[PDB]
């Protein structure tokens, strides 16, 4: 069974880490939501193939350029998160996201996940984006941006009903295996 | 690890490790003020079994089973039994604080309700500058130990055999010698997301809101020294 390795990069509250708990218990914690992800390893059959994908997270990095690149070495697929109750963690994806994950990862394919989209129809949160003068991100402005940062592909997921998150990780290891 | 604090740390939460009836008699605050500490520690624990890997299992393995030169094993494993005293200390700490917290009759039920000065004298002064050169060392060194490891396994094929033999029990998963590496780098990280969430639970008593924002700052300045401190050696 091959080795893989899959890093979730992405904005502050943007749910890289909710995704990876809920992805590793199956479940949306029940009782306790964990704070932080330390690591995991997965056994994934996809398409016939069987894959162990080490799973990785750079929350709480985020503000320490020098600490950060040491969670790039040897990554075969990068997950790119962003937020779809905030467009403004969208407008970071080619600014900062992007350049980086290009320069320590030249090669690796990197799959745009829209992380909340449970929210899209939520009250509060269309309430909210309104005052800042804004809504949900839209599934074209998602589409549009995997494309302008030459994404493998786009894919939206909710970490709270746990929709499309089995998915993600299946296709994650798909574009781990292409070289 | 020792199978007391496995059994102890075994539950998945704080509401989970306690008796049910002792999780009765408290309020919402206070369960989820300690679910966060409860997850602190659990974590510290995971953290130094992982360093004891790394220094009895991967690190000794190869002093006494292979004719590695003593200065190759020391850049495969740089720091490792400074950081394995520096948070044995800390685990220590936290282990004695919840046992002093703990119920009369029982070894379950608890509540802390100081860990702020824990933090504060962890996080500041000769402890928190050994701590800051420690891992400003270590995370310099990190892909040179990751490099000199992946020549070591294209290279020799004794050192493939002891790679394959301790990390074959499932117990070492997601533990193997570049995971622990990674491991002990993003682990000062978790930090301030920890004493973030407890500190939004720990508005009742007035001076542990204080503690825990005076040990959050702590662990930003240090986490600021570390990142500043970091130069990445090459092979
Ligand atoms: C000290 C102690 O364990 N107290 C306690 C209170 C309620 C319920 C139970 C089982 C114990």
């Amino acid at each position: 069974a091959i080795r893989k390795k899959l890093v979730i990069v992405g904005d502050g509250a943007c749910g890289k880490t909710c995704l990876l708990i809920v992805f590793s218990k199956d479940q949306f914690p029940e009782v306790y939501v964990p704070t932080v992800f330390e690591n995991y390893v997965a056994d994934i059959e996809v398409d016939g193939k069987q894959v162990e994908l080490a799973l990785w997270d750079t929350a709480g990095q985020e503000d320490y350029d020098r600490l950060r690149p040491l969670s790039y070495p040897d990554t075969d697929v990068i997950l790119m998160c962003f937020s779809i109750d905030s467009p403004d963690s969208l407008e970071n994806i080619p600014e900062k996201w992007t350049p980086e994950v290009k320069h320590f990862c030249p090669n690796v394919p990197i799959i745009l996940v829209g992380n909340k989209k449970d929210l899209r129809n939520d009250e509060h949160t269309r309430r909210e984006l309104a005052k800042m003068k804004q809504e949900p991100v839209k599934p074209e402005e998602g589409r549009d941006m995997a494309n302008r940062i030459g994404a493998f592909g786009y894919m939206e997921c909710s970490a709270k009903t746990k929709d499309g998150v089995r998915e993600v990780f299946e296709m994650a290891t798909r574009a781990a295996l292409q070289a | 690890s020792m199978e007391m604090d496995e059994k102890d740390f075994a539950a998945d939460s704080w509401s989970l490790a306690v008796d049910s009836s002792f999780l009765q008699q408290h309020k919402k605050e206070v369960m989820k003020q300690q679910d966060v500490i409860y997850e602190l520690i659990q974590t510290e624990l995971h953290h130094v079994r992982t360093l004891k890997i790394m220094t009895r299992l991967f690190r000794t393995g190869m002093l006494e089973e292979l004719h590695l030169e003593p200065g190759v094993v020391q850049g495969l494993f740089p720091c490792v039994d400074e950081l394995s005293d520096i948070h044995t200390r800390f685990l220590s700490q936290l282990l004695e604080r919840r046992r002093q917290a703990l119920c009369p009759g029982s070894t379950r039920n608890f509540v802390i309700h100081r860990l702020g000065d824990l933090l504060i004298s962890q996080f500041s002064g000769p402890s928190a500058e050994q701590m800051c050169k420690t891992y400003s060392e270590f995370c310099s060194r990190h892909s040179k130990a990751l490099k000199l490891y992946k020549e070591l396994y294209a290279r020799d094929k004794r050192f493939q055999q002891f790679i394959r033999k301790v990390t074959r029990p499932a117990v070492l998963k997601r533990h193997g010698v570049q995971e622990c590496i990674l491991l002990v780098t993003q682990r000062i990280t978790k930090y301030p997301l920890l004493i973030s969430r407890i500190l939004q639970h720990s508005h009742g008593i007035e001076e542990e809101r204080q503690d825990l924002t005076t040990a959050l700052g702590l662990v930003k300045e240090l986490l600021s020294n570390v990142d500043e401190g970091i130069y990445q050696l090459e092979k």
